[PDB]
RNA sequence: GUGCUCGCUUCGGCAGCACAUAUACUAAAAUUGGAACGAUACAGAGAAGAUUAGCAUGGCCCCUGCGCAAGGAUGACACGCAAAUUCGUGAAGCGUU
RNA sequence: CGGCCUCCGAACGGUAAGAGCCUAGCAUGUAGAACUGGUUACCU
């Protein structure tokens, strides 16, 4: 049995006043994952919210750092598939029932030595946030999570409770799209959820700056400079980042063409930079020379 | 700020889950470090004794 | 309901338990099912304790509804206290009962002797239930913690599992002479074949308790 | 040491020390005072009884023989610290009377500040009101002037008010404070005043026979309010030397009244602190906070 | 470990609830002054009115019924009184309907 | 995980202990004795 | 909604005061998955020539029992190289420095 | 003036043990659900 202090979630499943009143209940439901008994705490999301509920163990949200009932990154937020790409983690946590057992079993044992401060393993030794990561992350609680199920009565009209119909009396999601069916099982081992997927190729179509062809296109554009930048200023822009072997700063066009001396040092640079380069609030766009 | 009440328990109300789960014990400690005195030598005629 | 709700959890279809609390198959039973639904004493004295209160408020029911009579209930619930050994058959589950069954004839001894003293006969209308009721309350009184004690256990085991991981069964009269080579052969290994070794390889421990064994067979035979 | 004490079932609202340094008096929302020993282990004694609402404030003569004790059930009590028994039962306030003051060194005299719209002041031998200065409104702490001829009063309206005794009318008005004030507390220099209030701001004021005619001394920053607007209170030390004031911030605050620095913002507390006691003889501080116990810092 | 005063916090929370803005709670190391967190403008334009304080609304009260004589044998609604603006069935309508439809069957 | 179930040979029995008495043979006269 | 304002003030309303202060695993559902020792059929019982009593040990095997008692075929299961760190003589023949 | 009047009934140990097989039940009643479209110029 497990035993907490407070649950630990997203500031979205939280809840937005600053007042909220919780239960516990001590050894209440088992762990869809660790499948042994946790204890259950249970609070009013906001005005005209469903009541929401821990769903995982204090130890199976420890091991692979998620909001215990969100399900989502601690940090970024995102689905758990999509951040240990990011951060190109293999996660090796067992599958078979006796395997799963038993290794639940020895990591909580170790887990038991901890200081409860920071997730336990590689969750340490990958906290390095790829700049993929804080450009898919969610911004603004998006808030829509908390509201209550679709109400087969009043789906098929008959939610004859007036207003009080425990569910929204919207229209039904067609079954067909894949953001329907994630099965909690697997959106904890992060094997096919279909969010994971849709999430990943629209960061597989966010912008991105471009390498060029040939070696000695070692001349990069940056697009959109204006006149309050200084040539020494894209220097400290992209000169400790390697080596920049000159920079010609175009005010007839507002851009610069900053030749270099290492190609990896500038390609770091640009593509690190790629329109988030913002010094002095200039939305640069760093591209390879012709 | 958050208000922590706990929930009643129902008097009449059986257990709710299975105990009785059995797996394999865990590994042990760190194995330590054997602190020995040098081994001595036995001769072809005391493995015959 | 709680009887009936026990019986269908176990998975038990083949039985079924009556109205005035009989248990009965409803089927010939082969032996993994004459097995399987074997019950205990908690069942059971729950079972006939249940009875007993139904034969008593069902006389209570008779008497509302017009069917008997003020003296016909009195002198039927008499009856009932008084021969609780012929009409549930607890005694069959705890013995001890007979003490209670004792005295309730003792006490019937009394008062049917005092009460038909003079012209009253030796018929049936003596319903004087004060001293059999105050027997099988006190008798109530001592049960309840025994049978709320085995009935949790019988729920605890029902809805957890049985515990068969470090159960440490002790050493009764039927495991002597297999625990004393147990422990024997056990001190016997401790003793030498680890402890004044030096026959490195492998001490052929197994060997030398075959050289025990046959030494006992050997005393044995002279 | 920290030295921390409980015993209290609910809030602390008031703590001081007896004018000897020798007991301890806390008391707040569980309707009974109690009594420590301030040395040794800061033991506890004995308890005081009766009053039905919530001890808003304690204080002592200036002796140490009898106790007076502000109640939220209309009432003021004075006790006696001989035995801990009723002497007086204040009665006849309209409303919650919440800040009381024995007269010192003067006639026993007592004016007591209320929720009624009035300022009451009684004396302990007749059973009977002395006067009665109706300004309008609730008046949230008040203490004397040490020729027991004035009567200072800090409420709801923010301008704090000083009547004379002798011809009764709204001697001295003073003004400066954005919100209400919630303390004021009378430095042993008979001249020197504290003034606390939620605004965030401590002032300190003099009343004299002549003053500048717009006495607003020092200026501290500090304390806190919030949705809690529970009564905070602060005291001089016995020298004149520290300001001691508590928060709705868990933190103890103690400034000088030399260079008004920060010389402390203490942790330690669960509560907000609603009272610090200072030891009329040692450099020994009581916390009385709403985390329903006390602590005894030394500092 | 918190410890608070107890009808100040339910205040405060049916404030944030019942009007969209509150007594912000953070108790912060560094001296922030009372802001009204949340519908901060509501908190201005409604002079910081609590639902548990009274103040003048004249807003317009949902339309009820009221049978309270309690003789009347199907008469008495008593407490159990219906609102008079209600509906008196619910149900989704025919374009609704067909969609529904065609999703459970997509279903 | 604790177990609801029980044992009869574990209700509550010789629930005080005897101490050694002031003439049985307390610490107190075996720290003296000789 | 209740009462009182020496409130307008008629006996229509309005107002003011007081009193009264936050239910709820929201579902009639809709889901989703696994067992019945039931059929079905196979299957088919330790030791040693034969026939048979049992008590144990081991553990990711249980079942009946309140059970730390007892029972379940001695409850079941428990065997083809159950080979582990590691060699050297004696002679001969052939080719080599 | 004598009196002396036990007990008492049920279970197991006997009628195999097993893999498949397939369908009720019986359990679940959840968690989550999405966001856009920046480009070249001077001297031989
Ligand atoms: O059946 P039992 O438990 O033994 O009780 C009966 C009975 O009592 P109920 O009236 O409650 O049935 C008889 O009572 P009567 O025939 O007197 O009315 C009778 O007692 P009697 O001996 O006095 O007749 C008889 O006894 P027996 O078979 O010896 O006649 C016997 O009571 P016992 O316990 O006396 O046998
Ligand atoms: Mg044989
Ligand atoms: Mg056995
Ligand atoms: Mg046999
Ligand atoms: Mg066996
Ligand atoms: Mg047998």
């Amino acid at each position: 049995w497990e035993d907490a202090d407070f649950p630990i979630l997203c500031q979205t499943c939280l809840g937005e006043n600053p007042y909220i009143r919780m239960t516990k209940e001590k050894y209440g439901k088992e762990c869809k994952i660790c499948a042994r008994p946790f204890t259950v705490f249970r609070w009013c999301p906001g005005v005209r919210m469903r009541f929401k509920k821990t769903e995982v163990c204090q130890t199976c949200s420890k091991l692979k750092n998620v909001c215990q009932t969100c399900l989502l990154d601690l940090e970024y937020g995102l689905p758990i598939q999509v951040r240990d790409a990011g951060l190109s983690f293999k996660d090796d946590m067992p599958k078979s029932d006796v395997n799963k057992e038993y290794y639940t079993q020895n990591m909580e044992r170790e887990i038991s030595n901890s200081d409860g401060t920071r997730p336990v393993g590689m969750l340490g030794k990958a906290t390095s946030t790829s700049d993929m990561l804080l450009k898919l992350a969610r911004t603004t609680p998006y808030y829509k999570r908390n509201r209550p199920h679709i109400c087969s009565f009043w789906v098929k009209g008959e939610c004859k409770r007036g207003e009080e119909c425990p569910y929204r009396h919207e229209k039904p999601t067609d079954p067909d799209d894949p953001l329907a069916d994630q099965n909690i099982k697997d959106r904890y081992y992060g094997i096919n959820d279909p969010v994971a997927d849709k999430l990943l190729k629209r960061a597989s179509t966010m912008p991105r700056l471009d390498p060029p062809e040939d070696k000695t296109i070692t001349t990069l554009y940056v697009g959109g400079l204006g006149d309050t930048i200084t040539e020494t200023d894209l220097r400290n822009h992209f000169y400790q980042f390697g080596e920049i072997r000159t920079i010609t700063v175009v005010q007839r066009q507002q851009c610069a063409f900053i030749q270099f001396a290492t190609r990896q040092a500038a390609e770091v640079a640009a593509e690190k930079s790629f329109n988030k380069l913002i010094v002095n609030g200039r939305r640069l766009n760093v591209k390879w020379g012709r | 700020v958050i208000r922590m009440v706990e929930m009643q328990k129902d008097p009449m109300e059986p257990p709710r889950f299975k105990i009785n789960k059995k797996i394999p014990r865990g590994p042990p400690s760190p194995p330590a470090p054997v602190m020995h005195s040098p081994s001595r030598k036995m001769t072809v005629k005391e493995q015959q004794e | 309901n709680m009887l009936n709700l026990l019986i269908h959890r176990k998975n038990l279809n083949y039985l079924h338990l009556d109205y005035n609390f009989n248990l009965k198959p409803v089927k010939t039973l082969t032996t993994k099912e004459r097995k399987k639904s074997r019950f205990g004493n908690a069942f059971h004295l729950c079972r006939e304790v249940l009875r007993l209160t139904k034969l008593v408020v069902d006389s209570h029911v008779q008497y509302r509804l017009g069917n008997v009579d003020a003296f016909q209930l009195a002198d039927g619930l008499q009856y009932i206290f008084a021969h609780v050994g012929q009409l549930t058959g607890m005694y069959r589950y705890k013995y001890k009962l007979m003490r209670q069954i004792r005295m309730c004839k003792d006490l019937k001894h009394l008062i049917y002797y005092r009460f038909n003293t003079g012209p009253v006969g030796k018929g049936p209308g003596c319903g004087f239930w004060a001293a059999g009721w105050r027997v099988w309350l006190f008798f109530m009184r001592g049960i309840t913690p025994l049978l709320e004690r085995w009935l949790g256990n019988l729920l605890a085991r029902q809805f957890e599992g049985r515990h068969s991981k470090g159960v440490a069964k002790t050493v009764t009269k039927q495991r002597v002479e297999s625990h004393f080579d147990l422990e024997l052969r056990a001190a016997v290994m401790h003793d030498i074949l680890d402890m004044m070794p030096e026959g490195i390889k492998q001490n052929k421990a197994r060997t030398i308790l075959q050289h025990l064994s046959e030494a006992w067979r050997c005393w044995k035979a002279n | 040491p920290i030295m921390l004490l409980s015993g209290h079932e609910g809030e602390v609202y008031c703590c001081k020390f007896h004018p000897n340094g020798s007991t301890l008096a806390s008391a707040g929302f569980d309707r009974l005072i109690l009594l420590w020993n301030v040395y040794g282990d800061c033991d506890n004694y004995a308890t005081l009884k009766g009053h039905s609402g919530a001890v808003m404030e304690l204080h002592y003569n200036t002796d140490g023989s009898m106790l007076f004790s502000a109640s939220t059930d209309k009432t003021v009590a004075v006790w006696d610290s001989e035995t801990g028994e009723r002497v007086k039962r204040l009665k006849g306030h309209t409303s919650f009377v919440n800040s009381c003051y024995p007269a010192r060194r003067g006639p026993q005299l007592v004016c007591t500040g209320s929720d009624d719209g009035t300022v009451k002041l009684w004396d302990i031998r007749k059973k009977a009101a002395i006067q009665t200065f109706q300004n309008t409104y609730q008046v949230l702490a008040v203490t004397f002037n040490d020729t027991s001829d004035q009567i200072i009063s800090g409420g709801i309206d923010n301008d704090i008010k000083v009547w004379d005794l002798r011809q009764n009318k709204l001697t001295y008005t003073m003004r400066g404070h954005a919100d209400s004030v919630t303390g004021l507390s009378l430095s042993s220099e008979g001249s020197y005043l504290l003034s606390n209030a939620m605004d965030n701001t401590v002032r300190v004021w003099d009343v004299r026979p002549f003053a500048p005619k717009e006495r607003c001394v020092k200026i501290f920053q500090g304390n806190v309010h919030n949705f809690e607007k529970n009564l905070l209170r602060c005291s001089w030390s016995p020298d004149g030397s520290k300001i001691a004031a508590g928060s709705a911030d868990r933190f103890v605050y103690v400034w000088d009244t030399t260079s008004r620095r920060i010389l402390y913002k203490l942790p330690g507390h669960a509560g907000s602190i609603n009272e610090v006691a200072f030891h009329p003889d040692e450099p020994i501080i009581i916390s009385a906070s709403s985390d329903k116990r006390l602590y005894m810092g030394e500092i | 470990p918190a410890h608070i005063n107890d009808f100040m916090f339910e205040q405060q929370r049916r404030t944030f609830a019942t009007y969209g803005y509150a007594l912000d709670p953070s108790l912060d190391n560094h001296q922030v002054s009372a802001k009204y967190i949340g519908s901060v403008e509501e908190a201005e334009k409604n002079q910081g009115l609590t639902v548990f304080e009274t103040g003048q609304k004249k807003t317009e009260k949902r339309k009820k019924f009221k049978e309270n004589d309690a003789s009347n044998i199907d008469g008495f609604l008593g407490p159990w009184a219906k609102y008079v603006d209600e509906k008196d069935v619910a149900k989704p309508s025919e374009e609704e309907q067909k969609e529904l439809d065609e999703i459970t069957a997509k279903r | 995980q604790l177990s609801k179930q029980y044992s009869s040979r574990d209700l509550p029995s010789h629930t005080k202990i005897k101490y050694r008495q002031t003439t049985q043979d307390a610490p107190e006269e075996v720290r003296n004795r000789d």
